[PDB]
């Protein structure tokens, strides 16, 4: 009895996984100035809209 | 392909100043790729910044990388003499492919210096061979921008000369240039006046060095 | 430590084939690929191709797809680049940096970049015959050439192929010595000029001789530099 | 003489566009159409 590994298939599947990972982790969304979600008081109308 | 364009192509900056190098991508690429490399003259290229902002092992913390999408920048602070080199920028295609950058040259250190101009007439032995070479030398001049025009009997000569320049001298950070005029022996004998004219930023008036054939 | 040792400098005739070797030490060879990038004279780095040690897969640049064949050898961690149909534009310095990790999933971008680089091998392709240099002196000019500065030099002309090593007075003179980069003449033979600045007074006192070595031709020529007198 | 052979194949083209499956950022295809309009005549109807 003996054991050996097929390198080509392993690396093909790993390459697919690598491309998937590259398409997810790398991206960065740049956003500077926004609305405020923390409200100190009760302001009625405008608070409800932006919270929604 | 994904062509990369490097902004400013040549940058001059005194030691101890921050420097910003720009790499502009034709198409948007994830920050995962687009690493930054250093090439020192006569030496194998080195990796400075891998990924987008990560610092490679053994790289001084003064080096920093940043950027997104089309625009990527490399920032160097507290510029030291080790840093002066050419810098390159590259990325990766899914099928392994690595488009590089044109090259930004960090020729730096200042103090405008006037060139010292000398002219060397052809030797007699070279004349025996049948080819004549006139050599005009510019020594210890900064900046590297200089213009040399060849004048034979007050006649401009184009296409019959070649030029060679040394790198930055470590001691004084100055350049040196050599212009060689190649002619046949008969053409050399046909004229009596030979001169090279040098125009430089340091020289307010262009400086011309000349010799007369058969007269030392 | 992780180290990459390349092959030796080579000279080839146009239309021939050249093989280049790259050897890896320290890191496990099968895990990372070997990527070849070249620098033509006065040109930026140019990618050529990628070979894997895990898989046999190869990817080549479009400009050299037909002419390039790349191979790998597990024993002992040696990558070979063969370029056929050599052309004058192929004169360049070829580097072999370590490539992508072909053994496992990849999250660090360190493996997605070239990190450890070899010294590089210079390949010069030209039809010129190997030729020893001819040394013609550049004489100190009359009128002292300047009040206190005297310039003298040696012209190294019609030599093929590089390199040449030039020393002045057997290494005694190391101050003010400038050796300009060679230029490729139209004839195809490289030419170079070396000059040095010495005090005007010392022209009589010291004899100045330039030493030129051309190992490929096995020719060494020493020429005395003196002011011409009439 | 005796014994023949039958092969089974798919078409291809010299010029094909590039598309992005989930796994591969670059995979070539025979013919494709864009889904985003990006050019305008500059006139109102
Ligand atoms: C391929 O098809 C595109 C789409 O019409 C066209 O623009 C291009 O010129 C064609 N040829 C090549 C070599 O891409």
């Amino acid at each position: 009895r003996g054991q050996a590994a097929d390198l080509k298939s392993t690396q093909a599947a790993i390459d697919q996984i690598n491309g998937k990972l590259n398409r997810l982790i790398g991206k960065t969304n740049e956003k500077f100035h926004q609305i405020e979600k923390e409200f100190s008081e009760v302001e009625g109308r405008i608070q409800d809209l932006e919270k929604y | 392909e994904i062509v990369l364009t490097q902004s400013p192509g040549t940058l001059s900056l005194s030691p101890g100043e921050r420097a910003t190098l720009s790499c502009r991508a034709s198409q948007s690429v994830t920050n995962r790729f687009i690493a930054w490399y250093q090439h020192k003259p006569g030496q194998s290229p080195r990796l400075l910044i891998y990924g987008a902002s990560s610092r490679a092992t053994g790289i001084p913390d003064r080096f920093s990388g940043r950027g997104s999408g089309t625009d990527f920048t490399l920032t160097i602070s507290r510029l030291e003499p080790e840093d002066f080199a050419v810098y390159y920028c590259q990325q990766y295609d899914t099928s392994p492919r690595w488009t590089f950058g044109q090259g930004t040259k960090l020729e730096i250190k200042r103090t405008v210096a006037a060139p010292s101009v000398f002219i060397f007439p052809p030797s007699d032995e070279q004349l025996k061979s049948g080819t004549a070479s006139v050599v005009c030398l510019l020594n210890n001049f900064y900046p590297r921008e200089a213009k040399v025009q060849w004048k034979v009997d007050n006649a401009l000569q184009s296409g019959n000369s070649q030029e060679s320049v040394t790198e930055q001298d470590s001691k004084d950070s100055t350049y040196s240039l050599s212009s060689t005029l190649t002619l046949s022996k008969a053409d050399y004998e046909k004229h009596k006046v030979y001169a090279c004219e040098v125009t430089h930023q340091g020289l307010s008036s262009p400086v011309t060095k000349s010799f007369n054939r058969g007269e030392c | 430590q992780v180290q990459l040792v390349q092959s030796a400098p080579e000279v080839k005739r146009p239309g021939a084939s050249v093989r280049l070797s790259c050897k890896a030490s320290g890191y496990t060879f099968n895990t990372y690929g070997i990527i070849w990038v070249r620098q033509a004279p006065g040109q930026g780095l140019e990618w050529m191709g990628w070979i894997s040690a895990y898989t046999g897969n190869t990817n080549y640049a479009q400009k050299v797809q037909g002419r390039v064949t790349m191979t790998t050898d597990i024993t002992t961690s040696t990558a070979y680049l063969e370029l056929r149909g050599l052309r004058s534009d192929d004169t360049a310095v070829y580097y072999c940096a370590r490539g992508l990790l072909q053994g496992a999933v990849i999250l660090d971008s360190y493996h997605y970049a070239l990190d450890f680089w070899g010294q590089g091998t210079t390949v010069t392709v030209s039809g010129a015959s190997t030729k020893g240099p001819s040394v013609f002196p550049l004489a100190p000019s009359s009128k002292s050439t300047s009040g206190g500065t005297a310039a003298l030099g040696c012209l190294v002309k019609d030599y093929f192929p590089e390199p040449v090593t030039v020393s002045w007075n057997s290494g005694a003179l190391t101050s003010g010595v400038h050796t300009f980069p060679a230029v490729l003449q139209s004839s195809g033979l490289y030419s170079l000029s070396s000059v040095v600045t010495v005090p005007s007074s010392s022209l009589g006192t010291q004899t100045y001789i330039c030493n030129v070595n051309h190992k490929p031709s096995n020719t060494k020529v020493d020429k005395r530099v003196e002011p011409k007198s009439c | 003489n005796s014994t023949a052979t039958l092969c089974l194949g798919h078409h291809a083209v010299p010029n094909g566009t590039i598309v992005k499956t989930i796994t591969n950022d670059q995979i070539e295809v025979t013919n494709a159409t864009e889904l985003v309009q990006s050019s305008s005549t500059g006139e109102i109807c």
